[PDB]
RNA sequence: AGAGUGUAGCUUAAAAGCACCCAACUUACACUUAGGAGAUUCAAUUGACGCUCUGA
């Protein structure tokens, strides 16, 4: 055949932080809380407060907010592990503690006669394995990483070839479970990039049509 | 009438039906009955995602065998500085679906996974002994 | 042995007057109703986006078959397989603050 | 002994293989719409329509009337879309629609109904009352000129004659007062 | 005159001279007064610019009410004062149809036909 | 993307008002849960 | 560079009928009730903007 059997990976780290609520969404969140309050009943806290208020009224004629104050003081003490990792990372797009609400896909800098640009991790089909197998040896032919990841299943996810006798590109997909890249100063420029920043590295047919299968939702 | 061309214009029991475990398809493939377990600490947010999962399966033409709830577990956390308490509850809703083609799996999974809500876990299992 | 909390506990009895203020305002009724209209439009747009990404992703996997039957049949025989290693699938939803 | 059906059988092109993967009607209403569409289909068996319907000739009832008014569909549609945009842009209209306190002016509705689709509604009323059958022996004409006829009853009263309302001979003792919107140079003929 | 008696195992009944049939599609409301022949006497729909240019929406409770008023006017001018309305239970318990029947009744149309002088 | 079924209220006829509560895990991750008392913050040991 | 072309998701529909979305009901679905958002790529059959397909 006048083609070359090459597979690739789409290793995506899941979003860790919840996406922020848009203007429209927050109005409902307030509204839904309002109607939840307006249609509830039997709060033990509220009953303790009301009953103690009435018994104190009897005693004054002749508690619970202290607990509320204590709770608020402890909550004011506790600081939250912040999610402004744009400030925690400046613009280091190679680290995995960049944009936490969104989704990042791996992208490494390579060199080739056609294009010396970034590629999704590549492999060639040896005559004794599956293409899922080819992505799984990409996992071990990257640059010293403890990427532990799940593979979404045994089927392709993209076919974006070029002619130079043809690099048939067989984009697969996987999902990062827990792993991390060793050697933070990796000489191979691995960059962890979103679909919105994909246009800083991927120009046309063989690499920029990957927006078909990079799911930003 | 039987001798006439209009015989059986009133059949209806061949249009209705009345009287599968680890199903496969050989060369092609299709998974068996799979349970989408969806536990959470919030009964509210769990129920909501189970509703979303059911509605998306119905829009995706995946057969849904049944939506059933696994028993709520109330666990008590005691910390001391006897100990005090903070009673917590985990509620679990399961969407039992039947026919998912092995090619479609990736898509369905990616989509339920991406939309997972804050604090609800998705554990898709095969119905063997979970009863 | 199936018992659940879909039942209402007996505790709920006769103290529901924490909110005896069912009386809304005309402006509140308008604001709530209009917000719900805007919710309906929003969620229609969201389902449009989700249907679009469904169609795009399936398009690609069917294009896979296309350009796998252009080349070779044995690779396709494994591209259609129940890979019985990924099924027990777990993923915990996104948390509010990072660890 | 059996005889093969003379044509297509009713529930024949439904695939009985994937009965559980075929879509079902879950609504009595949806079944009813399909039922009535088949009911109006021609059919090669004996039918209530065959024994009770009116079997008029398919002579394709000859028009004997003045040609249809010519309109510009694009300009009319653009005007109507802009008018609906303004009506929906009015906030009080949305308030009235949501509170169910809106209303529709019947007089304006009737005037532009007389201008737009009143001719065809009158034609159908005449055909139901069997006036073409008995006046022109089947030929139909769209009434394209609104012929306003009333009877002077009392001193300040009129009993209009629209499309089949009852007028007593006491109210019809003298001649009616008629008005047809016309141009000069057009001669006409009125007949009762 | 004969009313078509029978058909007492199916629905709707055909024992009427005229009938109000209302068709609520997704976008429009159409109400027709139809003879038992299937010939249509008088009709009112939101598909007309006649009702469109005054309504906000063509599928609301206001739409059903206004179609009720306009057909009531067309029925009185066509001489149709009586007809049968054959509803479904959910149509009967819906609020759009209550406003339509009220519009016809208060516009003059009586929604029960007189009986046949069989003798 | 994690908003779709996130916007939701308690869809029961008789139910107690549940307070918006942050629950840290053990690795220090908070999640918005609903609890009977206004304790704005609950720790998991 | 050249061809199939061109009504919102679909229609040997002509501004329609279904699909679709949110609330109430339902564990949920479904039904039902109330609401909702929409289309004719542009100039007097061709002419010139957008998708797909083919090649360099």
């Amino acid at each position: 055949s006048p083609w070359r059997l090459l597979g690739a990976l789409c290793l995506q780290r899941p979003p860790v932080v919840s996406k922020p609520l848009t203007p429209l969404q927050e109005e409902m969140a307030s509204l839904l809380q309002q109607i939840e309050i307006e249609r509830s009943l039997y709060s033990d806290h509220e009953l303790r407060a009301l009953d103690e208020n009435q018994r104190l009224a009897k005693k004054k004629a002749d508690l619970a907010q202290d607990l509320e104050d204590m709770w608020e003081q402890k909550f004011l003490q506790f600081k939250l592990g912040a999610r402004i990792t744009e400030a925690d990372e400046k613009n280091d797009r190679t680290s995995l503690n960049r944009k936490l609400d969104r989704n990042l896909v791996l992208l490494v800098r390579e060199k080739f006669g056609d294009q010396d640009v970034w590629i999704l991790p590549q492999a060639e089909w040896q005559p004794g394995e599956t293409l899922r197998g080819t992505a799984e040896r990409t996992l071990a032919t990257l640059s010293e990483n403890n990427m532990e990841a799940k593979f979404l299943g045994n089927a392709p996810c993209g076919h974006y070839t070029f002619k130079f006798l043809g690099a048939k590109v067989f984009f697969f997909k996987a999902l990062l479970l827990t792993g991390d890249f060793s050697q933070a100063g990796n000489k191979g420029h691995h960059v962890w990039v979103t679909k919105d920043e994909l246009g800083d590295y991927l120009k046309p047919k063989y690499l920029a049509q990957v927006r078909r299968f990079v799911s930003d939702l | 009438y039987k001798t006439k061309p209009t015989h059986g214009i009133g059949k209806y029991k061949h249009l209705i039906k009345a009287e599968v475990r680890a199903i496969n398809l050989g060369t092609d493939y299709e998974y068996g009955v799979l349970n989408i377990h969806l536990t959470a600490y919030d009964m509210t947010l769990a129920e909501s995602y189970a509703q979303y999962v059911h509605n998306l399966c119905n829009s995706l033409s995946i057969k849904v065998e049944e939506s059933y709830a696994m028993p709520t577990k109330t666990i008590e956390v005691l910390q001391l500085q006897m100990l005090l308490d903070s009673v917590l509850t985990t509620h679990e809703r399961v969407v039992q679906i039947s026919g998912l083609s092995a090619t479609f799996a990736e898509i369905f999974l990616e989509i339920i996974q991406s939309s997972l809500p804050e604090g609800v876990r998705l554990s898709v299992k095969e119905h063997t002994e979970e009863d | 042995i199936p018992i659940e909390d879909f039942i209402t506990p007996l505790k709920f009895l006769d103290k529901a007057r924490e909110r005896p203020q069912v009386e809304l305002t005309f402006e509140e009724t308008e604001r709530r109703a209009l917000l719900l209209k805007k919710w309906s439009l929003y969620k229609q747009q969201e389902r449009k986006m989700e249907r679009d990404t469904i169609r795009a992703m399936l398009e690609a996997q069917q294009e896979a078959l296309e350009e796998l039957q252009l080349e070779s049949p044995k690779l396709h025989a494994e591209a259609i397989k129940r890979d019985p290693n990924l099924f027990p699938f777990e993923k915990e939803g996104p948390h509010y603050t990072p660890p | 002994r059996r005889t093969p059906p003379l044509g297509p059988m009713p529930n024949s092109d439904i695939d009985l293989s994937n009965l559980e993967r075929l879509e079902k009607y879950r609504s009595f209403d949806r079944y009813r719409r399909r039922a009535e569409q088949e009911a109006q289909a021609p059919h090669w068996w004996r039918t209530y329509r065959e024994y009770f319907g009116e079997k008029t000739d398919p002579k394709e009832k000859i028009d004997i009337g003045l040609p249809p008014p010519k309109v510009s569909r694009t300009q009319q549609l653009l005007e109507r879309k802009q008018a609906i945009q303004e009506l929906r842009a009015n906030v009080e209209e949305e308030r009235a629609a949501r509170l169910r306190t809106a209303s529709v002016p019947l007089d304006a509705v009737r005037a532009e109904w007389e201008r737009t689709c009143g001719p065809y509604h009158k034609q159908r009323l005449a055909e139901y009352y069997g006036l073409y059958r008995d006046l022109f022996h089947g030929a139909t004409f769209v009434p394209r000129v609104p012929l306003h006829v009333a009877y002077a009853v009392g001193e300040d009263d009129l009993m209009p004659v629209y499309c089949g309302n009852e007028v007593t001979p006491t109210e019809a003792a003298q001649a009616p007062e008629v008005t047809y919107e016309a141009e000069e140079g057009s001669l006409w003929t009125l007949l009762l | 005159a004969r009313k078509e008696r029978g058909w007492r195992t199916v629905f709707p009944s055909r024992e009427f001279w005229h009938r109000l049939r209302v068709i609520r599609t997704q976008h429009h409301v159409e109400a027709l007064v139809e003879h038992q022949n299937g010939k249509v006497v008088v009709s009112a729909s939101t598909r007309e610019w006649a009702i469109k240019k005054h309504l906000y929406s063509t599928r609301n409770v206001v739409a059903c009410e206004s179609i009720g008023r306009v057909l009531a006017q067309r029925c009185l001018e066509a001489g149709i004062n009586f007809m049968v309305y054959q509803p479904t239970p959910w149509e009967a318990a819906s609020d759009s149809m209550k406003r339509l029947q009220s519009a016809m009744t208060e516009g003059g149309v009586v929604l029960r036909e007189p009986q046949r002088i069989y003798e | 993307d994690s908003s779709r079924a996130s916007l939701t209220r308690v869809h029961r006829q008789a139910y107690a008002r549940l307070y918006p509560v942050l629950l840290v895990k053990q690795d220090g991750s908070t999640i918005h849960i609903r609890y009977r008392e206004p304790r704005r913050m609950l720790a998991m040991p």
